[PDB]
RNA sequence: UUGGCGGAAAGGCCUUGGGUGCUUGCUGGCGAAUUGCAAUGUCAUUUUGCGUGGGGAUAAAUCAUUUGUAUACGACUUAGA
RNA sequence: GCCCUGAAAAUGGAUGGCGCUCAAGCGUGUUACCUAUACUCUACCGUCAGGGUUGAUAUGAUGCCCUGACGAGUAGGCAGGCGUGGAGGUCAGUGACGAAGCCUAGACCGUAAGGUCGGGUCGAACGGCCUCUAGUGCAGAUCUUGGUGGUAGUAGCAAAUA
RNA sequence: GGAAUACUGCCAGCUGGGACUGAGGACUGCGACGUAAGUCAAGGAUGCUGGCAUAAUGGUUAUAUGCCGCCCGUCUUGAAA
RNA sequence: GAAAUUGUUGAAAGGGAAGGGCAUUUGAUCAGACA
């Protein structure tokens, strides 16, 4: 319903989230994905690392610059999973892919906005308890991602500022809540209660 | 001016062009039926051009009717124009391409007096 | 007030189609707030308009409209089928359409 | 001869039509349409206005009034399929509307008689409107759809 | 699809008119066409069919 | 207009003071028509061009010439009021 | 039963792809839903079959009309039509006030073969209909003759002392 | 001991919403409702109303978008090869 | 004074061919009734 939907990628299964976003883009909804380094994939870490090495060895024999490109960043790994679910070789597919943005961490434009989640793709709601899963941030580092520590340091700074904002918002909400309760027991409040509001 | 008629329906307005007439200059657009053993057009594979067939035939009540509702009848002088005197609601006169400019003036004047519609009244007008 | 909307927002998804063949004469329409075939029965027969803009002004306006209506439901998720006087262009897959409240049975 | 004349010509006479069996019968309105019901106009110049339904005319049209003094909608005709019937009612006994018919709205500035009978009809309506609180303010406002409003679940 | 038990669009195989262009013969066919339709007499139907026969099928008597 | 904060793509957020407009928190009085029974019935933001006047600033590159740390040709690297 | 060991091939790689783990996997059960040139109903075209109607004063009894069913197709058969050179007849046909030919993302008719018209160019003959006749219809045959391209301003224009 | 409900089946029971279609063209048939005259949903659509009368609908053409489409001819069991 | 092929002018499209079928948008262009 929002003109732009911002999805927090933490705790989401990569494949199920990718299917949801691909349909949203084709239907005409702009999507922004943040914290791609906190994505989850079902299965043990060693299994997924072996799968990526199978992907690594595929390349054009006579020229390596022509073959498949192996992007190591967590945001580009999710982008690969999403491009495969869109007909990206058509003009309709190209237009849909321009409605999507994926970032590691939460960049300054979106750190003061609202983030939503997709229950269909949440790991805590889908995987059976006890099943092993892997985190996309550590998988990317093992295959040659260089900016894991930089994102971690910046995210720590963002949380300090975000926590300070929440403390002031909590204090103001307590003041507002008391006034609404104080404003009760009046004739206007009783009439609103009869109508459901 | 013509008699009332049911709505005219054209089953296939698009021209039937010969296969590969847009690929080689030597192949004209006049329709020819493909007779090759392996031809995809003859075997009617999906995505290829359609071929003429009797199923496209137009309704007999509206066949040969111009959009104005009249049937075209070619005339060359005054004498054959007057054959449409009692049939002004079903036939419209068309002047032949090789009629001189001065003879067209006489035909048009007579047609107006008789109330006969002319489909090409602007030909060879000074 | 700040709102003057008297229609329900909708999206043009695609044509009626099989896996490999499409049918431009029928368009599939998604209506916001409708997620059930039972709920989609309310909008059957309602007029639908697609509003777009052009550079050239023709009849004292630079806004053009294509009219249609809802025919039947589609699937189990509240999608409906629609037919327009002229078929919607394929570039409008994902564009917005307006579903009016007339004709009314309320 | 440029073209050979046809031997047969079709008849110029036009045949008569067969006798049609289609008898006109009066329209039956839906049960929600009762005189004195507040209606919401869905289209036209006065779209979104809340008016009062008065009488059902002979050409399958509804006679409505704003009233003109409340929301500026005069005595007009509307189509039953382009309105929404609400659950609120206004008493109509005491309002004379038998003078208005199809010929009254003949097409052929504003005439003098249209002004006078507007005030006569509205005066009786306004007296009944004052009976219930906040109804006059309700008629002055316009209806609109808000975000999250689902017409298939809204009750009028 | 229809599982046809017989050949489709099959002509009757009998002459329905004379092959010749004789104007006077066609007049006789027109006369006995009317008689065969509105007399219910078996003689008229036999004569009408005999007028369609070819030369080898009408030997001299 | 005052002060503070924000560099991950900050281009935003918060705050001080006065001026002015509106206020449907409540009670009033006038205006609406005729778009004729519906026709998006036009109220958005993209880029560019030509004319107004209120400020602001007064360069370089290439060819040709020259160099050999360069060089198939282009290119590269130097010099010259 | 499922899973695992047994289980080694050469360009990089394929449950169709992405991806999927109380599955989007395997076995099984219950419903909803999607869509073929198939099925049902209607319109229109054609084909075949069975029938109606000669009565003058209005024209086609090879006419007009009513009813039912049917429609794939190489090799091949048959039927109805379109177009071309020439011939008999006819339209007391068209034409230097412009015949034929040619050009024309201009118009109209026919399912189609094709026919008709407007505009431009041009300069001396040509067409409709009823019949007769044939050296009568081209995309191919490493087809015949003639003309013209890409290659391409490319290969190259360096033996014999200057 | 006395009912209800579930499941399955029937009704020449009633009723709301949506979509596609309007072939035919004087009369003739079979019925229905009526004491009658007549009427009717009974062998195929009529009634009422509005806007525009022109590039608005539509045709042609170029382009764009969705889906689909391998080079014809020939020999061959089999040809995009 | 046709075609192949070519120059100039005008319009349009072009991310490893081009061309085609069905449908509609946009641009250009055009016949038919005003009874
Ligand atoms: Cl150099
Ligand atoms: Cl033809
Ligand atoms: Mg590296
Ligand atoms: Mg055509
Ligand atoms: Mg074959
Ligand atoms: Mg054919
Ligand atoms: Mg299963
Ligand atoms: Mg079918
Ligand atoms: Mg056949
Ligand atoms: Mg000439
Ligand atoms: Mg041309
Ligand atoms: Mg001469
Ligand atoms: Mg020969
Ligand atoms: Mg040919
Ligand atoms: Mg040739
Ligand atoms: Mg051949
Ligand atoms: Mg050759
Ligand atoms: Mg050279
Ligand atoms: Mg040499
Ligand atoms: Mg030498
Ligand atoms: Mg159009
Ligand atoms: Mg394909
Ligand atoms: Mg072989
Ligand atoms: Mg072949
Ligand atoms: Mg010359
Ligand atoms: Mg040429």
């Amino acid at each position: 319903v929002e003109p732009v939907v911002v999805i927090d990628g933490k705790g989401h299964l990569v494949g199920r989230l990718a299917s949801v976003v691909a349909k949203q883009l084709l239907n005409g909804q702009k999507i922004v994905v943040v914290r791609a380094e906190e994505l989850n994939i079902s299965g043990e870490f060693f299994r997924n690392k072996l799968k990526y090495h199978d992907f690594l060895r595929k390349a054009t024999a006579f020229n390596k610059t022509r073959g498949p490109f192996h992007f190591r960043a967590p945001s580009r790994i999710f982008y690969k999973a999403l491009r495969g679910m869109v007909s990206h070789k058509t003009a309709r597919g190209k237009a849909a892919l321009e409605r999507l943005k994926v970032f590691e961490g939460i960049p300054p434009p979106y750190d003061k906005k609202k983030r939503v989640v997709v229950p269909q793709a949440l790991r805590v709601l889908r995987l059976k308890p006890g099943r092993k899963y892997t985190t996309l941030g550590k998988l990317s580092t093992s295959v040659g991602w260089k900016y894991e520590d930089v994102v971690a340091k910046l995210e720590a700074k963002r949380k300090v500022s975000s926590a300070e904002y929440y403390a002031k918002k909590r204090a103001f909400t307590k003041k507002v809540a008391s006034a609404n309760a104080t404003a009760a027991e009046s004739d206007v409040a009783k009439q609103l209660a009869a109508l459901g509001y | 001016a013509s008699l009332p008629h049911p709505k005219i329906v054209k089953k296939h307005t698009k021209k039937f062009k010969r296969h590969h007439s847009d690929r080689y200059h030597r192949v004209a657009e006049n329709w020819r039926k493909q007779k090759g053993i392996d031809s995809v057009v003859r075997r009617r594979f999906r995505g290829n051009i359609s071929q003429p067939k009797i199923g496209y035939g137009s309704n007999k009540k509206t066949k040969f009717l111009s959009p104005s509702g009249h049937k075209t009848f070619l005339v060359a002088n005054v004498k054959d124009l007057e054959t449409l005197t009692m049939h002004t609601k079903t036939y419209a006169a068309e002047i032949a391409h090789n009629i001189s400019a001065k003879n067209r003036v006489v035909i048009l004047a007579r047609a107006k007096a008789l109330g006969i519609k002319v489909t090409n009244p602007k030909g060879r007008l000074a | 007030a700040e709102s003057h909307r008297l229609y329900v927002k909708g999206k043009h998804l695609s044509y009626q189609r099989s896996k490999r063949v499409n049918n431009p004469n029928v368009s599939l329409i998604k209506i916001e707030g409708v997620a059930t075939p039972q709920d989609a029965q309310f909008y059957l027969g309602k007029r639908i308009a697609y509003v777009y803009r052009a550079s050239k002004e023709v009849r004292g306006s630079k806004i053009r409209v294509m009219w249609g209506k809802v025919t039947r439901t589609h699937g189990n998720s509240g999608v409906v089928r629609a037919t327009f006087r002229n078929n919607l262009p394929a570039k409008t897959f994902g564009a917005s359409v307006r579903i009016f409240l007339y004709p009314s049975n309320i | 001869s440029a073209q050979k004349a046809p031997k047969w010509y079709p008849s110029e006479d036009v045949a008569a039509l067969k006798k049609t069996r289609k008898a006109a019968r009066p329209q039956k309105l839906r049960a929600s349409l009762v005189p004195g019901t507040v209606l919401i106009l869905l289209a036209g110049r006065f779209r979104g206005k809340r008016v009062v339904y008065l009488k059902h005319l002979e050409d399958n049209t509804l006679l409505i009034s704003g009233p003109f003094k409340v929301n500026g909608v005069p005595l007009r005709r509307v189509n039953a399929r382009y309105v929404i019937a609400t659950s609120t009612k206004v008493s109509v006994e005491g309002v004379n509307v038998e003078k208005f018919n199809v010929e009254y709205f003949a097409k052929e500035e504003i005439k003098a008689e249209r002004v006078e009978d507007q005030k006569v009809v509205d005066k009786a309506l306004i007296a009944e409107i004052k009976k219930t609180p906040l109804l006059k303010q309700y008629l002055s406002a316009s209806f609109s759809l808000k975000n999250g409003d689902k017409p298939h679940m809204l009750k009028f | 699809g229809i599982d046809h038990t017989s050949k489709q669009h099959k002509r009757s195989g009998h002459r329905t008119a004379p092959k010749s262009d004789n104007v006077y013969l066609k007049l006789l066919v027109k006369l006995y066409t009317f008689l065969a339709r509105r007399t219910d007499a078996p003689f008229n139907k036999v004569v009408l069919k005999a007028l369609f026969l070819s030369k080898i099928n009408r030997p001299p008597v």
